[PDB]
């Protein structure tokens, strides 16, 4: 039942942007999300001092998925356990805890990639997450699909659009609610051309060109979270990226990388089905 | 500025 959104799908709404990605297929300078636009945001939040950590998705009733980097990062001593973290879903307020609305949980197990690259590039940045106890769905919590192969050949193209979410920075002041944008897919050359970090094939970009006129990015906060794009042909959502890095935000000539989640869809698969 | 969250769940 994963990607179709109780608010939007279900009842034939359509939310105000999600033409233009569908035209296409042929968070910096975002707006304001509409309550249930994307009911698998999920925000990980930091016990003490309390603070938002990252961004991240639902993609079942029992797991999130997030940047490797959001847990593990030697360069700024950033090591988090379990119990370092509670992971809120159903969210649309940055700073409120929204009664009867959000649900709050805690972690049993965090897994990283096995090849998570902190040391370079950050390859394989993504990680899983076991929570104690099943999420009840309701109209603002709902997973996202991940992509078969089949879906990611099709809508993973240079010039199709894809959706970030996040409660990140809106500059390089923090929004009052969750923010969204689309941007479209860079082609690769382009991606490489703009930056001397070496870039592998476990991520692709995201942004417009200097000359498009229209911009975005996401920024510090945002990292961990989805990248989705909906499919014309069975009309749900897909998680086809992570919010992974980026040199500073919304700079022209510059673009955002991501985790390219079906390249890694093989581990995630392995360790849902031998861990839970 | 974030909002206190319920200590059950602390
Ligand atoms: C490979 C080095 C990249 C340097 N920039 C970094 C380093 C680290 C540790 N974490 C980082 N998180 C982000 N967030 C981020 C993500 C995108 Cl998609 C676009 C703009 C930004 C801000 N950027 N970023």
């Amino acid at each position: 039942d994963c990607g179709l959104r109780p608010l939007f799908e279900k009842k034939s709404l359509e939310d105000k942007t999600e033409r233009e990605l569908l035209e296409s297929y042929i968070i910096v300078e975002g707006s304001d999300a509409e309550i249930g636009m994307s009911p698998w945001q999920v925000m990980l939040f930091r016990k003490s001092p309390q603070e938002l950590l990252c961004g991240a998705s639902l993609i079942s009733d029992r797991w999130v998925l997030t940047a490797a980097h959001c847990l593990l990062y030697p360069p700024w001593d950033k090591n988090f356990t379990e119990n370092d973290l509670l992971v809120r879903i159903g969210k649309h307020s940055r700073t409120r805890y929204e009664r009867n609305i959000e649900k709050i949980s805690m972690l049993e197990k965090i897994y990283i990639h096995p090849r998570y690259n902190w040391r370079e590039n950050l390859d394989r940045d993504i990680a899983l997450m076991k929570l104690k106890k099943p999420v009840a769905f309701s109209d603002y919590i709902h997973p996202v699909c991940l992509p078969d192969r089949e879906t990611a050949a099709s809508l993973l193209q240079a010039g199709y659009k894809g959706r970030v979410t996040g409660w990140g920075n809106l500059k390089e002041g923090q929004p009052s609610v969750l923010q969204v944008v689309n941007l479209p897919i860079v082609e690769r050359p382009v991606c490489k051309d703009s930056t001397r970090i070496r870039i592998t094939d476990n991520m692709f970009c995201a942004g417009y060109k200097p000359d498009e006129g229209k911009r975005g990015d996401a920024c510090e906060g945002d990292s961990g979270g989805p990248f989705v794009m909906k499919s014309p042909f069975n009309n749900r959502w897909y998680q086809m990226g992570i919010v992974s890095w980026g040199e500073g935000c919304d700079r022209d000539g510059k673009y955002g990388f991501y985790t390219h989640v079906f390249r890694l869809k093989k581990w995630i698969q392995k360790v849902i089905d031998q861990f839970g | 500025d974030f909002e206190e969250i319920p200590e059950e769940y602390l």
